[PDB]
């Protein structure tokens, strides 16, 4: 039972709702309960003088901010949620929460364009930590555009393969992914010239036909001499292996951002813990 | 006719996209033309050797991000800055081509 | 509580009942019940009437048991009622958009169709009425608004299905069919029309004029698609000879014949259809283009999937799936809905792009939200995908009080009618009320998924989405889409779970080019690429080269409002080239006029009459040289509006202004009404901004009456203060319980509008908005001031805005608006040089020589000193110099040009009515002109240096004078050092000094110190003139200084020579809001209904009322910067009168003036007054009394004192020395800076001679050194008391050694200052000086009283609470004597207290503050109080700590308590009545008799201030006693501080 917070209704449904599920054993989930601190110290004590059934659980979604309750933090396991660290766990990400059997259906090519919106929804995401260079303002590019993205890959595949167990890397609509998802599912949150600009480079790089290729180059002098290469398998156990085995050495120039964006965040950032080993001596 | 010819900061004026409205005004005033049909050619000279003729307009202080201008060609470097020493703004006819 | 639940009930049944006569016939069975129960009410009334007492219907049996039952079968009825409204509202769901109210009239009037006729609009999107024949039995058709009609092809009776529901249905039914049948019809015709080399204009003309706007753009539509498909599909071959190039030049020249068709005249309808037909098929020549371009050979390639096709299948058998509206991969069927004739838009890239992501979003069954800046073209662009999809586009202003109830009852209602519902600004709903709404969303989303599986069928269970606890049907064309302008003010933030839910889209950047280039051609503008690629890069340049100003606006909105205008300036020049060509001649060619008209003289017009108004003086050149730049070689001459400059002249001349042509005096001026005019023709929403007294008034008044006498059609105008009422009340609220809406104020004007019982949509009718504005109230306008021109309310109610109602505001600023109010309104800029000073000298003179003072001997001498002064009211003249240089000096408060000069005017008028006075003192011998002559001149130097600089310190004071002194020609006192400030002007007409009106007095000694005692001084006779000349003019007034300087003093002194006004005082506060003051209006005066309207006057007949605000700028400032009560003053000082939010009434204020009070606004708490406000309030500056002043007003007091014992009469003269001089060093050393309560006044100093007196009051003999003893305890329990720190009280104890010392030389210090100084009226009966030690001894003996009758808990005694017990019980033996103790908790400040009240005979009263305590309690509380200490005459000692004040409002009742002695609002009601009982009562016991209720109140008054005793006790916080200094200010200035701290 998903109940979100702020009415007055809200606060009633929520205590039927706990109230019920303490003896059936159902789950509840209350979301946004940031935006109701008061009510929120009532449900730790109601929660602490509680013996509930074995299989219930509360989950109570909320943003990272002040005003919630001491109390109800340490009474409760807290799990943060970001964007992923790096471009190797935003792939691993994008690939478990996929289910396995979308991934794998008729036509062998959807495995590789998944790939491709993995990598794409990655480098995308990761450039927002250096958000003066690698765009022009904080994108919530989030999980609801990749979400949205598979829909369209998989309405536009099947459209143009009726079934059929392989598909020429040809006939796969480029320009049909290419257009909506820099107008539609990506391209909705660009409010401008230049990062619409930069989102058009990023998907006429990749999607287009020599993607599937064997020398295909995802990034390019990532380090060196050395770029990131396209994988060749077909399934997708392929290509999740190949993500695991990402070299761990990420560099802005995966993203094509030049070596030195990190420069000044790296340096912050580890004058930061300084002071956070210093402030807890 | 002297403001003509001196160098300004773009920012270090209050409102430089300003700046650039009068400098295409006094452009097209001068020759007559109409400011819906004029567009800025960019030329990056030194500061001290270079001419400004009728309708170009010195402006320092501008920093290129993450590239070098030789020649008034551009190419990728790894500085994180490259001061420009002097760019020339040149209102010319457009010729959409 | 049974009897008022069942006689309301029966109240409104029975209204619905009789109302609807019709509603048996559908409601049989409870009807009949009704029936019963109206039987069963009237033989109740015929029962209950007969005896008209309480106690004789009580005895009768069976009266309650059968109000029970009635009870119940009132609600069993209701209930039944409701379940049958929602049962009907589920047929024919349409029903969902009309209130229950609303929809029982349908039911009644279900025989007439008539009263039908007027909510057809509410629920279709473009029938406004339906066509019936003679018999109002058969409804052939429907129309729109436009007058544009449909027939139906079979059309449906009413007499076949009688029932309202059952042929509404089939209405609906049938529009939709004979919408489909004649778009099968128009497609047939425009499809010979099309795969045609060319097109007759005749053929081409008849079609468009049969069928309706909507099909025939839409038939259109149809036929390129197909055109282009089968194109494609003969090119899918590939590298084939192109037949596309056929299809654009198909669209070519049919556009040419539509090029043609709109240059020459046409019907107004036929104009709007060939202007939305050239829309589309521009559309269709640039898609068709880019295919060419691209080469696009294959029918299933994207750049055709992605383009917008529509698909039409004749062998379909149901006509409203015939058409199928395609999109990418998503597939819509368009839904055959009127929608009259709306206006298309451009279809622009961005538009493009608008349609591909909302449509995907659709197909994903989620909402869209696009969003950007204001004016980009979000609502209207959602609103063009409905409409050309054929849904029903619901368009709502969303806004904080759309809540969860709100909001869900618009869902049930969209999901029933399938309809779309746009939510503009739906971030501006509350963040806990955007997350609750987000379950409600997710409901409908997952119904509608589950109704796209193709496992479901129709015939299986329809999807129904839970909302508000209930099943509601989702129809599959149900929509939701929100627009929104992130980072605006005022606006929520959207939370993660929400924001899921829709397909966001950035829409930032407008394509302008294309959309001018679009209008213009589709207006029959020759060479519109030309005017297009001119107008949008003007526009363009004019955003950054102008200044950056609060009300400038160069978006999509002005270029429309110029592309419009500049469409309607044509047709005007066009009929009055043709009217010109009727007359000369004969010879009219359409072709020839189109060729030589001049375009871009056209489109600089429209500029020149939309954006030069709204440009500053300063942006005006900048934005000439830009359009003579753009469009060089042609000029624009503006029109003379002769016709109505006429106008203007007759009444500017009736209403005594000012009016000039071009260069003239008040030229500026009337171009500026000129430009408000235009304004007019073509905005329906206007404002007026400029700095305050510019003109902007009398220039929409002026209009209004000027266009009245010009076109015939009388205007009406409706003032509004948005500010000074609340939000609430401005627009109205909507019951959270019974859901009932209550109409606010604009909401009630508006509705009365539109119902037009008295012919309201016959008269101009301009709603102005004189007040702030900001983003909390403005913004629920924007759908009004938007094309929608719609407000929409939280209970679904769409009020439609006339169109002769215009909405206007008048603002002195847009510094907080956001830019889509800024971008809605048409602006006019009224700068300060408007109304140059000229212009107001001439207005005050001609009302001078017009309109008598009394109400002619006045307007005799009005007419002979207006000549008088005329020569010093000239430009350039004595007043215009005099104002210029005071402008440099230094005032107390923001100096303002109309504020001196209306301070300027009132004392111009006091001395007219000075001359009347002494020719009615002198019959025989009147003033003659010499007399008058020197009178006026020396009078008018004087208002002019008490006008300019009365606000200013003394050194300013002389800095104007003599300035004027060095420009005048005016005789001036000839002394060589004295100012011109300290003289006076006698009526005889010479200059004499104000010291001739101060006396050394001699004050009884009885009157020492008294509250109502003023020892006369320069300054205090100088301001009690001042202030007798403005009161006099009842103008209100502000008197501006620091506390204790002798502001109330003052006012108070000079209203005792005013016997006909009487002074109410008020305590304004950080909280004070409008209520405050309503609430003193309800005791003080009462409403009449005169004939001219509601009125408002004092009780007391023949009295002026004066209301008395003690601290007028101390009421916080919201976060938009104003002041709601100031506000709610303006209002009723400018306009003279306020709005009863009761009723919507203007309540006219009569005998009724103001008077404030501040301290200056550099003050901490202070905040400046508003300059709309400073307008009207002269201010005087009242400053402390210097050293001299002081020793003269105290030197008086010291000498009446000591007059008591003779043996000191010769220490009168160094005692005050002492006393002044230790007074100004305190004051010095302690400052505000270091604590707030550090401050030091005159009243600490009538403090100390009323507290040396009452010790010396009772002995009959005392030394010297016995004096300084009470000299010097004064000045400790004084200026030490509130010390914080330590070393301050040191500093405070050696300098009293010092100045007694210093003063009085030969005297024994240690008899006069022994360190342990006590005084107590304990041990004997007189305040004699007491030793420590047998006052020990004493408290000691009474504390063990104290523990046996009263509290047990032990105490330690110590030289501290030795003192401490001596401070309180010093305060106890004093009339309102309140004290405020501040110390760490647990210090003993409560039960010290308690113990010294128990002392006194006083008793201790605590509010047992719980946590269910709220407002109500306290109240209950304070009145308890109030009525033991003003009508049983007990004295009470209300204790009251910090941590008992759970509310703003606890505080408040409690401001107004210390200072007054008594809460206005406290007693009201039934209550009243029984307080007036007992003080009638208490009165008797006492042995007065009082029979008016106004004298029991000041009894009872008088009562609680020499009984209450206020003890408030805090903890020593930083912060905190900071802000009790501005929440509470009573606590600082009515109470006396005493500072216990922790323990030594
Ligand atoms: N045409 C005129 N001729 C003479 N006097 C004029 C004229 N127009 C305005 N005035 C005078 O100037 C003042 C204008 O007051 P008005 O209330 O119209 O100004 P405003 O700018 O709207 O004020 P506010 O900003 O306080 O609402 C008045 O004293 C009025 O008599
Ligand atoms: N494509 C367009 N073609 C013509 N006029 C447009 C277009 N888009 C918006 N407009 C105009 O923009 C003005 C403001 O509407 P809009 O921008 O939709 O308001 P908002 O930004 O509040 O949603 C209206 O006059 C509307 O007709
Ligand atoms: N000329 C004067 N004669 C006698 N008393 C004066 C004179 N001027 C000031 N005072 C004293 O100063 C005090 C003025 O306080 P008040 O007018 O209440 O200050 P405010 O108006 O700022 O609240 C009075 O108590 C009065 O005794
Ligand atoms: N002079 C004193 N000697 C002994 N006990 C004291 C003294 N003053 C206060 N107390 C203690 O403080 C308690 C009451 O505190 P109270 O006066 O209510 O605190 P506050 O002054 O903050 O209101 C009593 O129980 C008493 O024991
Ligand atoms: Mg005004």
């Amino acid at each position: 039972t998903s109940i979100a917070i702020g009415s007055a209704e809200g606060f009633n449904q929520a205590d039927k709702a706990i109230n019920t599920a303490v003896k059936s054993g159902r789950w509840v989930m209350l979301k946004n309960v940031h935006l109701a601190p008061g009510w929120l110290m009532q449900l730790e004590k109601k929660l602490h003088s509680l013996q509930p059934h074995a299989c219930f659980r509360l989950f109570l979604t909320m943003e990272i901010n002040p005003k919630v309750p001491v109390n109800l933090l340490r009474a409760g396991r807290i799990f943060v949620f970001e964007p992923p660290p790096g471009v190797k766990a935003n792939m691993l990400r994008t690939f478990s929460s996929i289910p396995v059997s979308r991934i794998c259906k008729s036509p062998n090519e959807r495995a590789r364009l998944y790939f491709l919106l993995a990598w794409f929804h990655a480098i995308i995401q990761e450039r927002l930590r250096y958000a003066p260079l690698g765009w022009s303002k904080k994108y919530e590019f989030g999980e609801s555009d990749l979400r949205s993205a598979c829909d369209t890959v998989d309405t536009w595949l099947d459209d143009t393969a009726k079934g059929r167990q392989n598909i020429s890397p040809d006939k796969i609509p480029w320009s049909a992914l290419k257009t909506l998802m820099a107008q539609s599912i990506y391209g909705g949150r660009v409010d401008n010239e230049f990062d619409q600009r930069l989102l058009n480079t990023f998907l006429e790089r990749l999607f287009t036909t020599r993607s599937f290729d064997s020398e295909f180059k995802l990034a390019c002098k990532v380090d060196g001499h050395k770029d990131i290469q396209m994988p060749d398998g077909i399934r997708r156990e392929e290509f999740v292996q190949w993500v695991e085995l990402l070299p761990d050495t990420q560099t802005p120039s995966w993203l094509g951002l030049p070596n030195n964006a990190e420069r000044v965040l790296l340096t912050t950032q580890g004058v930061d813990m300084i002071s956070k080993m210093l402030k807890m001596q | 006719k002297e403001l003509k010819n001196i160098h300004v900061c773009l920012g270090g004026l209050f409102v430089p996209e300003a700046y650039i409205t009068a400098t295409r005004q006094y452009v097209a005033q001068a020759n007559s033309w109409s400011l819906e049909e004029l567009c800025l050619e960019v030329n990056v000279t030194t500061s001290q050797g270079a001419t400004l003729d009728a309708c170009s307009f010195g402006v320092t202080g501008l920093k290129l991000q993450g590239a070098t201008c030789n020649n008034n060609k551009l190419s990728l470097s790894n500085a994180i800055s490259t001061a420009l020493p002097l760019t020339q703004l040149r209102w010319v006819k457009q010729t959409n081509t | 509580d049974v009897w008022i639940d069942v006689q309301r009930r029966w109240v409104y049944l029975e209204g619905i009942f009789t109302g609807s006569a019709d509603i048996k016939h559908l409601l049989p069975v409870e009807t009949q019940r009704f029936q019963s129960i109206s039987t069963e009410f009237l033989a109740l009334m015929k029962k209950v009437s007969k005896s008209p007492l309480v106690m004789d219907v009580l005895n009768i049996q069976g009266v309650q048991r059968s109000l029970e039952r009635l009870a119940d079968l009132l609600g069993k009825i209701q209930k039944a009622l409701g379940e049958y409204l929602e049962r009907e509202r589920s047929s024919f769901p349409r029903f969902y958009f009309v209130g229950d109210e609303d929809l029982l009239e349908i039911i009644g009037n279900s025989k007439n169709v008539a009263k039908l006729q007027k909510h057809f609009k509410k629920m279709f999107a473009g029938v406004s009425s339906i066509i019936l024949n003679e018999d109002n039995s058969v409804v052939l058709g429907i129309s729109s608004r436009e007058g544009e009609e449909v027939m139906f092809k079979t059309p449906v009776s009413i007499t076949e299905h009688p029932k309202i529901n059952e042929w509404l249905t089939l209405v609906e039914k049938e529009m939709r069919v004979t919408l489909a049948k004649l778009l099968a019809e128009s497609v047939t015709e425009v499809e010979i029309f099309g795969k045609a080399t060319s097109i007759d204009p005749n053929t081409y003309i008849t079609w468009i004029d049969k069928y309706q706007a909507q099909l025939v753009v839409l038939s259109a539509q149809i036929a390129w698609s197909e055109n282009v498909e089968t194109a494609l599909s003969s090119m899918g071959g590939g590298g084939d000879a192109a037949p596309l190039h056929s299809v654009l030049s198909n669209v070519e020249v049919t556009l040419n014949v539509l090029a043609d068709s709109v240059l020459m005249e046409q019907p107004p309808l036929r104009r709007r259809k060939l202007e939305h037909l050239i829309t589309e098929l521009v559309h269709q020549r640039d898609v068709t283009r880019s295919l060419i371009k691209s080469k696009i050979d294959n029918a299933k390639s994207f750049e055709w999937l992605s383009q917008m096709r529509f698909y039409f299948d004749p062998k379909q058998t149901d006509v409203l799936q015939q058409l199928s509206i395609q999109m990418a991969n998503a597939k819509f069927n368009y839904g055959f809905e009127y929608l009259g004739v709306q206006d298309k838009l451009v279809q622009t890239p961005l538009t493009d792009r608008c349609y591909l992501t909302m449509t995907q979003a659709l197909e994903a069954r989620l909402g869209g939200s696009p969003f950007g800046p204001a004016g980009t073209g979000k609502t209207e662009s959602v609103k063009a995908l409905g409409h050309q999809l054929g849904r029903f586009v619901l368009v709502f202003n969303c806004d904080e009080t759309f809540d969860f109830q709100a909001m869900g009852r618009i869902f049930v209602g969209l999901c029933q009618v399938g309809a779309w519902g746009c939510f503009d600004e739906f971030n501006r709903l509350e963040e806990r009320m955007l997350s609750a709404v987000s379950q409600q969303v997710q409901c409908i989303q997952e119904a509608l998924r589950e109704h796209s599986n193709p496992n479901y069928d129709k015939t299986s269970a329809p999807i129904t989405c839970e909302l508000l606890n209930k099943q509601v049907k989702v129809s599959p064309d149900m929509a939701i889409f929100i627009t929104m302008n992130p980072g605006y003010a005022g606006r929520s933030n959207l939370p993660d779970n929400l924001k899921k839910l829709f397909r966001s889209l950035a829409m930032t950047k407008p394509d302008r080019q294309l959309i001018a280039q679009v209008m213009l051609y589709s207006q029959g503008f020759r060479t519109a690429e030309v005017l297009a690629n001119k107008i949008v890069p003007f526009f363009k340049l004019c955003d950054e080269q102008l200044s950056s100003q609060s009300h400038y606006d160069f978006g999509l909105r002005a270029l429309k409002s110029v592309l419009v205008s500049a469409g309607n300036v044509k047709r005007e020049r066009i009929q009055k080239i043709k009217r010109e060509k009727e007359e000369r001649g004969e010879a009219v060619d359409e072709g020839e006029i189109a060729e030589n008209l001049p375009e871009q003289e056209i489109l600089i017009q429209s500029v020149c009459e939309t954006m030069v108004p709204k440009l500053v003086a300063e942006d005006i050149p900048l934005l000439f040289s830009l359009l003579s730049d753009v469009f060089p070689g042609v000029q624009y001459h503006r029109g003379e509006m002769t016709a109505l400059r006429e106008e203007l002249k007759k009444v500017c001349q009736e209403m005594y202004l000012t009016y000039g042509d071009g260069e003239e005096v008040g030229g500026m001026w009337v171009e500026k009404v000129l430009q408000l005019y235009q304004i007019t023709q073509i905005n329906h929403g206007l404002m007026m901004v400029g700095p305050s007294g510019s003109g902007k008034s009398m220039a929409w008044r002026v209009l209004l009456k000027a266009l009245e006498r010009l076109e015939g059609v009388e205007g009406v105008a409706h003032i509004i203060d948005p500010k000074a009422i609340s939000k609430d009340h401005l627009y109205g609220t909507l019951d959270p319980n019974t859901r009932e809406w209550t109409d606010g104020l604009f909401t009630h004007v508006l509705r009365k509008i539109i119902d037009s019982v008295r012919g309201e949509l016959q008269k101009r009718q301009w709603i102005v908005f004189d007040g702030d504005v900001d983003p909390e109230w403005v913004e629920n306008l924007n759908s009004v001031l938007d094309d929608n021109k719609l407000l929409t309310l939280p209970n679904g109610e769409r009020l439609s805005l006339p169109p002769n109602v215009r909405i206007m505001f008048e603002v002195q600023d847009l510094k907080y608006a956001t830019l889509a109010t800024v971008s809605r309104c048409g602006m006019v800029w009224f700068s300060e040089d408007v109304l140059s000073t000229d212009m107001i000298f001439n207005n005050f003179l001609a009302r001078l020589r017009s309109i008598p003072l009394d109400e002619s001997p006045m307007l005799q001498i009005q007419r002979d000193a207006a000549t008088i002064m005329q020569p010093y009211f000239t430009s350039n003249g004595l007043v215009t110099k005099a104002l210029e240089h005071a402008f440099q000096l230094e005032h107390i408060m923001d100096l303002t040009r109309l504020r001196c000069l209306g301070s300027l005017f009132s004392m111009l008028h006091q001395a007219c009515r000075n001359v009347a006075q002494y020719n009615a003192n002198h019959p025989d011998f009147p003033m003659q002109i010499e007399q008058l002559e020197r009178y006026i001149q020396r009078y008018l130097v004087y208002a002019i240096l008490w006008s300019l600089s009365g606000d200013s310190r003394l050194k300013m004071r002389a800095e104007l004078g003599e300035y004027i002194r060095r420009i005048t020609t005016v005789p001036l006192p000839t002394a060589p050092n004295i100012p011109i400030i300290d003289y006076e002007v006698s009526i005889s007409g010479e200059w004499s000094p104000w010291q001739a009106k101060v006396p050394q007095i001699e004050v009884e000694t009885h009157k020492v110190a008294a509250p109502d005692v003023v020892v006369p001084t320069l300054d205090t006779v100088r301001h009690e003139a001042l202030l007798y000349t403005w009161l006099a003019e009842h103008k209100p007034l502000v008197l501006c200084g620091p506390p204790g300087s002798g502001k109330t003093m003052t006012l108070f002194s000079a209203l005792r020579a005013l016997p006909d006004m009487e002074v109410v005082g008020l305590n304004f506060s950080s909280a004070t809001t409008p209520e405050l003051l309503l609430k003193t209006f309800d005791h003080y005066c009462e409403y009449r209904r005169t004939p001219n309207g509601v009125v408002l006057a004092p009780v007391q007949l023949g009295k002026w009322l004066v209301l008395f605000c003690d601290e007028i700028n101390l009421p916080d400032m919201d976060k938009y910067g104003t002041q709601r009560v100031i506000s709610f003053i303006r209002q009723m000082v400018e306009h003279g009168g306020f709005y009863r939010t009761s009723d919507q009434t203007w309540v006219k204020l009569e005998r009724i003036q103001f008077v404030g009070a501040c301290n200056p606004p550099t003050d901490p708490g202070r905040k400046p007054l508003s300059h709309r406000f400073l307008r009207h309030v002269p201010v005087v500056y009242v400053d402390y009394p210097g050293p001299a002043s002081l020793t003269q007003i105290y030197g008086t007091f010291n000498r009446a004192m000591l007059r008591l014992i003779p043996s000191l009469r010769t220490y009168a003269e160094p005692l005050t020395a002492a006393m002044v001089e230790f007074y100004t060093m305190s004051q010095e050393r302690f400052t505000q800076d270091t604590q707030p309560h550090y401050i030091y006044s005159p009243r600490e100093m009538t403090r100390w001679v009323r507290g040396i007196f009452e010790a010396l009051r009772p002995l009959e003999t005392l030394p010297v050194e016995g004096l300084i003893r009470i000299w010097a305890h004064e000045a400790l329990r004084l200026f030490q008391d509130r010390l914080v720190e330590d070393e301050e009280r040191r500093w405070t104890d050696e300098n009293i050694d010092t100045v007694a010392l210093k003063h009085f030389p030969n005297i024994d210090r240690e008899k006069a200052m022994s360190r342990p100084i006590l005084y107590s009226n304990w041990l004997s009966k007189d305040y004699i000086p007491v030793d420590q030690e047998e006052l020990r001894d004493y408290v000691k003996a009474r504390l063990k009283v104290f523990y046996e009758e009263e509290l047990d808990v032990p105490l330690v005694l110590f030289n501290e609470v030795l003192d401490h017990v001596l401070r309180i019980d010093r305060i106890f033996r004093q009339p309102q004597g309140h004290l405020l103790l501040i110390g760490v908790s647990g210090a003993g400040k409560t039960t010290l207290s308690r113990f010294v009240a128990w002392m006194n005979g006083l008793s201790v009263y605590q509010i047992k503050v719980h946590r269910k305590y709220t407002g109500e309690d306290f109240d209950e509380d304070l009145r308890t109080v109030l009525r033991r200490s003003g009508c049983k005459n007990e004295k009470i000692a209300f204790i009251m700590d910090e941590s008992n004040v759970l509310d703003s409002g606890f505080l408040e009742r409690m401001n107004t308590l210390l200072a007054n002695g008594e809460v206005p609002g406290l007693f009201e009601g039934d209550e009243y009545a029984t307080l007036m009982t007992q003080c009638k009562e208490g009165a008797q016991k006492e042995g007065l008799m009082l029979d008016s209720h106004e004298e029991l109140y000041k009894w009872f008054t008088s009562q609680v201030i020499r009984n209450l005793h206020v003890v408030f006790t805090m903890n020593p916080s930083s912060e905190g006693l900071k802000d009790r200094a501005a929440t509470s200010p009573a606590l600082f200035n009515r109470c006396v501080l005493n500072w216990f701290g922790d323990w030594s």
